[PDB]
C-alpha cells in the first residue's frame, strides 16, 4: 500500500541519476596511479592483535 | 531452602535478562523483517540506483551514437565531393600537361622553323657565293622572314611563362585538394573507428543495462510482496512508520541499516543463557516462599 | 587468576581466529597489489612491444633512407656523367647536322647546276648513309636527353622523398620520446607500487608469517572480508565486555 | 561550417609526396637554346646582308628590343623559379609548425577557429616578380650595338665609360684601330682580349713574348699592367670587323 509506494523509488522522480557533461570526462593516456595500499579491511589495528598473539602463544607455553 | 532460594534470587537477574535478551532477539527478528517481508530497502534503492545511472550512460551513449551517424552521412558527401575534385584535379593535370606538351611542340616547332630559315638563308648564302664566284631580294625577304620569326619566338617567350604560371596556379590548389582528400580518408577512417569503439561501448552498455533488469533477486522480487500482502497492515504497517521515522532520522538507507543488522546480531551472539527453564524455577521459589512462613 | 587465563585461552581462540583473519586480509591486500603489478607489467610489456616495433620500423626507415641517400650520392655522380655524356651527344649531333647541310647543300648546288649527272648520283648515294646516321643520332640524343630529364625529376622527387621520409623519422623519434616518457612514468608508478608492497609484506612478516596465511582457506572477495572482521571484532568486544578488563592487562596481571 | 569542408589542413607524408613532386616547369634549356638561336641569327644577319646594301639600322633595333624583352622574360623566369622555391619553403616550415588532426582538431578547422597554411592564398599574397639587380648587358647585345657602326666604317669608338658625350668630352682623339698588327703583318686569325688590358692581340707574337717570364707589361699605351696567357679571352667585335672589311673591299 502506502508502504510500498514509499519504499519503491518512481524512475520519473530523479533524470535517471543523469551524469554530468554531454559525454565522458577525457584522461590522461596512462594516468595509472595504482595506490590501493588498503582494500577495506583496516578498523582494527593489526600491531596491537600481533602483539596480543605473541602473547597468547608465551602464555601458551606458559600454560604448559 | 532459603540458600536455594537466594540462589534462586541471584539467577532471577539472569532468567529476566535472558527473557529481556529474547524479547530483543524478537524485535532484532521484527527489524530483519521489516526489511525482509517488504522489498529489501538496501537492495531495491541499490538497485534503483544502477539501474538509473545504466539508464542515464544508455541514454547519452544512444543520444551520443545518433549525433555521429547522422553526422557521418556529411562525411561521405564531403568524400564523394572530394572524389569530384579528383576527377577534376586530374582534368586539370591532363590540360596542364596539355598545354606543357602543346607549349613545348610549340616553341620546338619554332625553334626548327628558325633552323630551317637559318638553312635556307645559309643554302642562299652558298648560291650568292657560287654566283660572285633576284638573291639579294630573296635575302631581305628571308631577313625580314627570320626577323617575324624573331619577333613570334620573342610573343612565344612570356606566353610559354603564362603558360609555367597556369601550369603552377590552379595545380597547387588540386594539390591542395589531394591533401584534403589525403586527410578526409584518414580522419573518416578515424571517425569509422572511433564510432565502431562507441557503438561496442554502446552494446556493452545495453548488456549492463539488460543484465541489471531479470536478476534472481527481481526474481526474489513479487514474492516478498507475496509474504506482505500474507499480513496486511496492521502492527507490520504501525512497525514499518516507525523504521521510516528511524530511517529518515538517521539520513542513511544502507550504512544505517548494516550497523544496526551488526549491532542486533551482536546483541543476539549473547541470547538463551539458562532460559530452558524459566516456569518451573518461579513455581518452586513461590511454593518455598509459601512455605517459609508454615 | 588461572581460570581467568583459561577464559583469556577461550577469547584468545576468537583473538588469534581474527589474527589470522586480520592477516589473511592482508595477504590478499598484497596478492591484490602483487596481481595489479602483474597486469601492469603485461600492460608496459605490450607498450614496451609496441616501442620495438615503432624502434625496429624507424630502424628500417633510416637504413632505407641511408640506402636512399647513398643511391642519391651515386645517381648524382652519375647524372653528372650523364649530362656530360649528353653534352657530347648534342654536339655529336651538332657536327653531323652541320655535316649532312653541307654535303645537302653541295647536292642542291650541284643540282641546281645540273637544272655530272653521274656526279650527283654518286654524291647522293655517298649522302643517303650520312642523313641515316644523322636520323640515328638524332633518335640516340632525344632519347637520352628524354631519359636524363626523367631520371633528373624522379631522383629529385626521390631526395625530397628522402627528406620527408628523415622528417617522419624524426616524427617516429618524438613518438617514440613520447612513448619513452610514459614507459618512465609507468616505471616510477611500478617502483612505487613495489614500495608499497615491500611496506605491505614487512607488516605481513611482522604480523605472524605472509607465507603461512596462503595455506589457509578464505573467500576472495574483500568485502566479505571486511564483514568478517567487523563480526569477529564485535565478538572480542561481546568478549572483553563479559571479562570487564582488557585481555592484554589481564595476560599482564596473570604473569 | 554548414558543408564540413575545412579551408585547410595540415600536411600529411601522402600529400608531402605530391608537395614534393610538384616543381615550376624548368625554362633553363629552352631560355638557352632561344638565346643560341637569337645569337646565331645575329651572326648570320652580320654577314648575311649585301655590302652595297645599307639600311640595317632597323632591323638591328628590333633584334635589340627584341633581345631585350628576352632578357627581361629570363629575369622574370628567375625571380619566378626563386620565388616558387621560398614559397614551397614557407609553405612546409608552416605545415611542419601546425598541429595534426585526429579526432576533433579536424573539426575545429572545419568551424573556422583554427586556420592552416594554404597554398593558394599565399601564392595569390605572394608579391609580383621584379626586375631588380638584373643588368641586360652581354656581350651579344654589345656587339649587336656596335655593328651598325662598324658597318658604317672599320674604326669607331662607340664606348662612352669614360665621358657619356665622348671619350674625351667633344674629340675622341682616338685615331684608328688596324686590322693589320706592325708586330706581325697578317689579320687576327686568333683576336684575344684582356678583362685588364682591353686591348686586341693576335696572340702569334704574345705567346712568344710571354713564353719565359710569368707576366709582362702591355705592349700597347694608355694602359700599365701585366697579364698572364690565362686572362685573354675571344673577341668577336676584331673578327667582326676583319670580316666587313674584307667583304667592302671586295666588293
Amino acid at each position: 500500500p502506502i508502504l510500498k509506494r514509499t519504499i519503491i523509488s518512481k524512475r520519473k522522480a530523479p533524470s535517471n541519476n543523469e551524469d554530468e557533461e554531454i559525454v565522458k570526462t577525457p584522461r590522461k593516456l596512462v594516468n595509472y596511479v595504482p595506490l590501493k595500499i588498503f582494500n577495506l579491511g583496516d578498523s582494527f589495528d593489526d600491531t596491537i592483535t600481533t602483539t596480543v598473539a605473541k602473547l597468547q602463544d608465551l602464555k601458551k607455553e606458559i600454560l604448559d | 531452602k532459603k540458600a536455594k532460594i537466594v540462589h534462586l534470587r541471584q539467577e532471577s537477574d539472569k532468567l529476566r535478562k535472558s527473557v529481556e535478551s529474547l524479547r530483543d532477539f524478537q524485535n532484532k527478528k521484527g527489524e530483519i523483517e521489516l526489511h525482509s517481508q517488504l522489498l529489501p530497502y538496501v537492495k531495491v534503492k541499490d538497485h534503483k540506483e544502477k539501474l538509473n545511472i545504466y539508464k542515464e550512460e544508455y541514454e547519452r551513449a544512444k543520444a551520443n551514437l545518433r549525433a555521429i551517424l547522422k553526422d557521418k552521412k556529411p562525411f561521405a558527401n564531403t568524400k564523394k565531393t572530394l572524389e569530384n575534385q579528383v576527377e577534376e584535379l586530374t582534368e586539370k593535370c591532363s590540360l596542364k600537361t596539355d598545354e606543357f606538351l602543346k607549349a613545348k611542340e610549340k616553341i620546338n616547332e619554332i625553334f626548327e622553323k628558325l633552323n630551317t630559315i637559318r638553312d635556307e638563308v645559309i643554302k642562299k648564302k652558298n648560291q650568292n657565293e657560287y654566283y660572285r664566284g633576284d638573291i639579294d631580294d630573296q635575302i631581305q625577304q628571308l631577313l625580314l622572314k627570320q626577323r617575324h620569326l624573331l619577333s613570334k619566338m620573342a610573343s612565344s617567350m612570356k606566353s610559354l611563362k603564362n603558360c609555367q604560371k597556369e601550369l603552377i596556379s590552379t595545380q597547387i590548389l588540386q594539390f591542395e585538394a589531394q591533401n584534403m582528400d589525403v586527410s578526409m580518408n584518414d580522419v573518416i577512417g578515424f571517425f569509422n573507428e572511433r564510432e565502431a569503439d562507441l557503438k561496442s561501448q554502446y552494446e556493452d552498455k545495453k548488456k549492463f543495462v539488460k543484465e541489471a533488469r531479470d536478476t534472481p533477486e527481481f526474481q526474489s522480487w513479487m514474492r516478498e510482496i507475496r509474504s506482505y500482502d500474507q499480513d496486511t497492515k496492521e502492527k507490520l504497517n504501525k512497525v514499518a512508520e516507525k523504521y521510516e521515522e528511524e530511517g529518515n532520522f538517521n539520513l542513511s538507507f544502507v550504512q544505517d541499516v548494516l550497523d544496526k543488522l551488526e549491532s542486533e546480531i551482536a546483541m543476539v551472539n549473547h541470547d538463551e543463557s539458562a532460559v530452558t527453564i524459566l516456569d518451573q524455577v518461579t513455581a518452586e521459589l513461590r511454593e518455598l516462599e509459601h512455605t517459609v512462613p508454615q | 587468576a588461572k581460570k581467568l587465563l583459561r577464559e583469556l585461552n577461550q577469547t584468545s581462540d576468537l583473538n588469534e581466529r581474527k589474527m589470522l583473519l586480520q592477516a589473511k586480509s592482508l595477504w590478499i591486500d598484497v596478492a591484490h597489489n602483487t596481481d595489479a603489478c602483474k597486469n601492469l607489467e603485461n600492460e608496459i610489456s605490450g607498450i614496451q612491444q609496441k616501442v620495438d616495433e615503432v624502434t625496429e620500423k624507424i630502424r628500417n626507415r633510416q637504413e632505407k633512407i641511408e640506402r636512399y641517400t647513398s643511391d642519391g650520392t651515386t645517381i648524382e655522380a652519375q647524372i653528372d656523367a650523364k649530362v656530360i655524356y649528353v653534352n657530347e651527344k648534342d654536339s655529336e649531333h651538332q657536327n653531323a647536322r652541320e655535316l649532312l647541310r653541307d654535303v645537302k647543300s653541295r647536292f642542291e648546288k650541284e643540282k641546281s647546276n645540273q637544272a655530272l649527272g653521274l656526279k650527283i648520283e654518286q654524291i647522293a648515294q655517298e649522302a643517303q648513309p650520312i642523313k641515316e646516321q644523322y636520323d640515328s643520332t638524332k633518335l640516340a640524343l632525344v632519347e637520352a636527353q628524354d631519359e636524363l630529364q626523367q631520371l633528373k625529376e624522379d631522383i629529385n622527387s626521390r631526395q625530397s622523398k628522402i627528406q620527408k621520409y628523415k622528417d617522419d623519422t624524426i616524427y617516429y623519434e618524438d613518438k617514440k620520446k613520447v612513448y619513452l616518457e610514459n614507459i618512465k612514468k609507468i616505471e616510477v608508478n611500478v617502483a612505487a607500487l613495489k614500495e608499497g608492497i615491500q611496506r605491505q609484506i614487512q607488516n605481513a612478516c611482522a604480523f605472524c608469517s605472509k607465507e603461512r596465511i596462503e595455506n589457509v582457506d578464505l573467500p576472495d572477495t574483500q568485502e566479505e572480508i571486511k564483514r568478517e572482521l567487523d563480526k569477529v571484532s564485535r565478538m572480542i568486544q561481546k568478549a572483553e565486555k563479559s571479562l570487564g578488563l582488557s585481555q592484554e592487562e589481564v595476560i599482564a596481571l596473570f604473569e | 561550417n554548414d558543408n564540413p569542408i575545412p579551408k585547410s589542413v595540415p600536411l600529411h607524408p601522402k600529400s608531402g609526396k605530391y608537395f614534393h613532386n610538384l616543381h615550376a616547369r624548368d625554362l633553363s634549356n629552352i631560355y638557352q637554346q632561344c638565346y643560341k638561336q637569337i645569337d646565331e641569327t645575329i651572326n648570320q644577319l652580320v654577314d648575311s646582308t649585301s655590302p652595297s646594301t645599307i639600311g640595317i639600322e632597323e632591323q638591328v633595333a628590333d633584334i635589340t628590343s627584341t633581345y631585350k624583352l628576352l632578357s627581361t622574360y629570363e629575369s622574370e623566369s628567375n625571380s619566378f623559379d626563386e620565388h616558387i622555391k621560398d614559397l614551397k619553403k614557407n609553405f612546409k616550415q608552416s605545415s611542419d609548425a601546425c598541429p595534426q588532426i585526429d579526432l576533433s582538431t579536424w573539426d575545429k578547422y572545419r568551424t573556422g577557429e583554427l586556420t592552416a597554411p594554404k597554398l593558394s592564398e599565399l601564392y595569390l599574397n605572394m608579391p609580383t616578380p621584379e626586375p631588380a639587380t638584373m643588368v641586360n648587358n652581354t656581350d651579344t647585345l654589345k656587339i649587336l650595338k656596335v655593328l651598325p657602326y662598324i658597318w658604317n666604317d672599320p674604326t669607331c669608338v662607340i664606348p662612352d665609360l669614360q665621358n657619356p658625350a665622348d671619350e674625351d668630352d667633344l674629340q675622341i682623339e682616338g685615331g684608328k684601330i688596324e686590322l693589320t698588327c706592325p708586330i706581325t703583318c697578317k689579320p687576327y686569325e686568333a683576336p684575344l682580349i684582356s678583362r685588364k688590358c682591353n686591348h686586341v692581340f693576335d696572340r702569334d707574337g704574345i705567346q712568344n713574348y710571354l713564353q719565359g717570364y710569368t707576366t709582362r707589361d702591355c705592349p700597347q699605351a694608355a694602359c700599365s699592367q701585366v697579364v698572364s696567357m690565362r686572362d685573354f679571352v675571344r673577341d668577336p667585335i676584331m673578327e667582326l670587323r676583319c670580316k666587313i672589311a674584307k667583304m667592302k673591299e671586295s666588293q
